[PDB]
């Protein structure tokens, strides 16, 4: 028997789920970003998509280097705030290539911050990155990507209510010539959760008309399914002691039921007034309990 | 008129056109170079009429344009002095500013620029340097750490040209920083002013302040001492002091120093030696050809140092 | 095996009008004033349950201007077994 | 008409050859004045 | 017959505002877990026994005020004192999911 | 008769915290706000049956599922002190 003391703040919540739809969106975005980078840098980059990592937010935060450009982005209409992380190496490579450099010298990063010119270069790159990501998402679910803010430290973002929240991280590796760099795209699981059934199964070559026809027929098929409806006349609170002495012939007082709740497996569906019709216990339906 | 000017420049010749371009602004030179080789139009009558009309009006401004800056510089030099002429010329040059902030960066002090661009990416630093004036860039790299200095110099050696968009972005970034602020730090009072201030106070305070400066830095004290007594107050030295100092002044060094000196100074300094010695010195000065001021300045400095040492000892006076 | 330990724990007792099994179709077209029956004849004792577990049977009785359940019997397991079986 | 045109062309090619010599002496006298006049012409062209 | 008989006082009903009742103490309670269990195992329980709870370890805990579930939070330890961190107010759908 | 109430289901809960608050305080709570608990760390968690306290015990996790070890059953002497 395994029995160990409960320790809070321990990484005990494990939620592993393959995300095929994200697995293809990543390659589509990588292809779009590669040509965007070719268009900008006038060079030939190769982007390798890494394995999607489903990890608590503080793991993602601690694995990041300091300083690193973080780009808070809004993936409307999905409520939340995603993050696009550009490594110092990648921005160094881009600035070197733009400003008359054939990347001859090795990239040197020693905690140096980002100037206004570097920030503008990163904004120019991030415009292409966001356009590519939006186009890639457009195939499955049309989303609009808005860049709201850029930061350099990790403690300024806090896109997760708690550091133990679970986020989805995709690291890409971009190589230009001999130089290499990496950049990540992190989405909080709260944003993805309404689209989990869409992001879980691999996409199929269908149409929106076919999809809506599918659930329509399924909805119609569901309607022909019998349910069990239970009407509760009264709910009287008695102690255990009363129940054992309880014996036939006793009278347990109850209050006036103005309305009668009808529930299916616990969930209330109807409130209706009791009655007798055709020798049967009947209910006059008064109100369907809408949410 | 630009096409006519380009045609005239083409018909003038390579040397004349090159001289005109060297005496022309960057935009004008670029436009003239582009238009002349691009499309050239020759008119039997219209070109001749335009040339005659242009020639008929070049009367008053020609004399002004012949000598404008040189005359102003000479007037500034002769008016107050070399030190004030430099300040006046600097103010006149600063009156014409630069639009793009990159060029405005070379009017800033070297340390201010070094602090401003130290944190930038090394390639951006390199791009700023080739656009910046060479003298300024050298000072900036001197103030830069040796690692950054070597890295930026290497980037300078193997520069490969900037994308126009990136250059425009850097230009507007620097413009947004240095457009609405004045960078003309007025420098009033260096060492000439310090020497002038020192020369007018009591001797005890004079020696106290010069020894304090020497304790702080000997080079500054020596520069203050040299600026204290220039090679122009020797006319106010007493005849006895001049005769006493003549015993320790080399004839060749004295002649070299007095070759470029004022005639009054030579006459005053020739009354302390013998008549034969004065005649020999005059003959040597007449026979001496022109020489570079570098050696004459050193000889005058040596003579002034000897005179100052004699005065400090107590064997010389002034009047 | 304590007895006074749980001698005082409270339980909540519920009473039903009746069972009925009806599909999504009729449930969605139920409107205000619509009447639906139940599987029990008007007169059988209602089933008393605790935590969804059968405990007793009794019907409602009117004494003066007040209501209460008059329990008819207590179901032994044998009867519970035939309840599940049929 | 051909002879008159040829004579006019010869005069144009002689006086222009003289004019080219004339513009060289003036520019050697004052090189910056010519550049200033050219710049003024461009400014007035706007 | 001292008390006077009041009746017909159902004039109307309308929410006024939530500050008339503000400084009223609430009984806040965080819940570790739940488990449906019968009396069978109940008396079988002795000192040192372990009862498994339906809630999976590490899941957000439940927060109730006066015994009514309002929000789901996460447990944290601050200065050696237990503390819950409110994460999300529950939805009517999860409320009924809890009920069933 | 014991056989009748020896089989019935009942709902068991264990509460980890207990705090008294006003509404200024409850409304002030936002997302991510940390609410302190009157209960010190390591003290026995209350165990309730249908909202009725019967026992106290420590928190322990078994096989990745929450649990509690019954340290003791409170005699009604402590109930006066519970209020």
């Amino acid at each position: 028997s395994d029995i160990r003391p409960y320790d809070p703040n321990t990484q005990r919540r494990v939620v592993r789920e393959r995300l095929q739809a994200l697995e293809i969106i990543n390659e589509r975005f990588a292809r779009q970003f590669r040509m965007g980078l070719f268009n900008l840098l006038r060079r030939s980059p190769d982007i390798t998509v890494g394995a999607i990592r489903i990890q608590p937010y503080h793991e993602f935060a601690r694995n990041l280097p300091v300083p690193t450009n973080l780009n808070l982005i809004h993936l409307k209409p999905l409520r939340g705030t995603g993050l696009v992380v550009f490594s110092p190496s990648l921005v160094f490579i881009a600035v070197d290539n733009l400003f008359g450099g054939d990347g001859r010298f090795p990239t040197k990063v020693e905690g140096r911050e980002f100037t206004h010119t570097e920030q503008r270069v990163i904004n120019r790159m991030l415009k292409l990155a966001l356009e590519g990501y939006s186009d890639a998402w457009k195939a499955i679910n049309p989303l609009e990507v808005e860049y709201v803010r850029s930061e350099m430290q990790v403690k300024f973002t806090n896109i997760t209510t708690s550091p133990n929240d679970i986020v989805v991280n995709t690291p890409f590796h971009v190589e230009i010539g001999n130089l290499t760099g990496e950049f990540n795209i992190c989405l909080p699981f709260s944003m993805i959760e309404p689209l989990r059934e869409l992001l879980v199964n691999p996409p199929l070559e269908n149409s929106r008309h076919e999809d809506q026809n599918w659930r329509d027929n399924l909805v119609r098929q569901v309607q022909h399914s019998e349910l069990e409806l239970v009407a509760n006349f009264a709910d009287i609170p008695l102690r255990l002691s009363q129940i054992l002495k309880l014996k036939p012939g006793d009278v347990l007082p109850i209050e006036k039921p103005d309305r009668i709740i009808a529930h299916v497996d616990g969930v209330p569906v109807l409130t209706s007034q009791y009655g007798t019709v055709n020798g049967q216990y009947a209910l006059r339906v008064e109100h369907l309990i809408n949410p | 008129g630009t096409d006519k000017s380009v045609i005239l420049l083409m018909t003038i010749g390579e040397d004349r056109a090159a001289e005109v371009f060297k005496h022309l602004s960057t935009r004008e030179v670029q436009a003239l170079s582009t238009a002349m080789a691009n499309v050239r139009q020759i008119s039997n009558k219209q070109l001749t009429d335009v040339l005659s009309e242009f020639e008929q009006e070049a009367e008053q401004f020609a004399a002004l344009n012949i000598n404008a800056n040189e005359y102003l510089r000479s007037v500034l030099v002769k008016a107050l002095g070399e030190e004030r002429a430099s300040s006046l010329l600097e103010d006149i040059l600063e009156t014409r500013d630069t639009t793009s902030g990159i060029e405005t960066l070379n009017f800033m002090e070297p340390q201010s620029a070094a602090d401003l661009i130290r944190d930038e990416h090394p390639q951006i630093i390199a791009t700023i340097l080739v656009h910046l004036k060479r003298s300024q860039a050298a000072d900036i790299l001197a103030l830069f750490d040796e690692r950054l200095r070597h890295d930026v110099m290497l980037r300078i050696a193997t520069f490969g040209g900037v994308q126009p968009a990136a250059l425009a972005e850097l230009t507007e970034v620097l413009n947004g920083l240095l457009d609405g602020q004045n960078l003309k730090r007025s420098k009033m009072g260096g060492v000439r002013t310090a020497a002038e201030i020192i020369n007018l106070m009591k001797t005890q305070q004079e020696e106290a302040v010069i020894t304090a400066v020497r304790e702080f830095d000997g080079e500054l004290a020596q520069k203050i001492i040299d600026e204290m007594f220039l090679f122009e107050n020797l006319v106010d030295v007493d005849d006895r002091s001049i005769q006493r100092l003549l015993q320790e002044v080399d004839s060749e060094s004295l002649l070299i120093a007095l070759k470029g000196a004022e005639p009054p100074l030579r006459e005053k300094f020739l009354r302390n030696m013998s008549q034969r010695a004065a005649d020999i010195l005059r003959d040597d000065l007449a026979n001496r050809g022109p020489v570079r001021l570098s050696q004459v300045e050193n000889e005058q400095k040596a003579i002034l140092l000897i005179v100052r040492r004699l005065a400090e000892t107590g064997e010389m006076v002034i009047g | 095996q304590d007895i006074d330990l749980i001698m005082d724990i409270p339980v909540k007792l519920t009473v039903e009008l009746g069972r009925t099994r009806m599909t999504i179709k009729e449930l969605l077209r139920l409107t205000q004033g619509s009447v639906v029956a139940l599987d029990g004849l008007a007169g059988e004792p209602l089933d008393i349950l605790i935590n969804g577990y059968l405990i007793a049977q009794g019907e409602v009785v009117v004494v003066a201007d007040k209501y209460g359940v008059r329990i008819t019997d207590i179901i032994t397991p044998s009867e519970r077994m035939r309840r599940l079986s049929r | 008409k051909d002879e008159q045109l040829q004579q006019r062309r010869a005069n144009q090619r002689l006086g222009a050859e003289v004019m080219s010599q004339r513009i060289r002496e003036m520019s050697d006298n004052d090189p910056r004045v010519v550049a200033l006049v050219i710049r003024q012409w461009m400014s007035n062209d706007h």
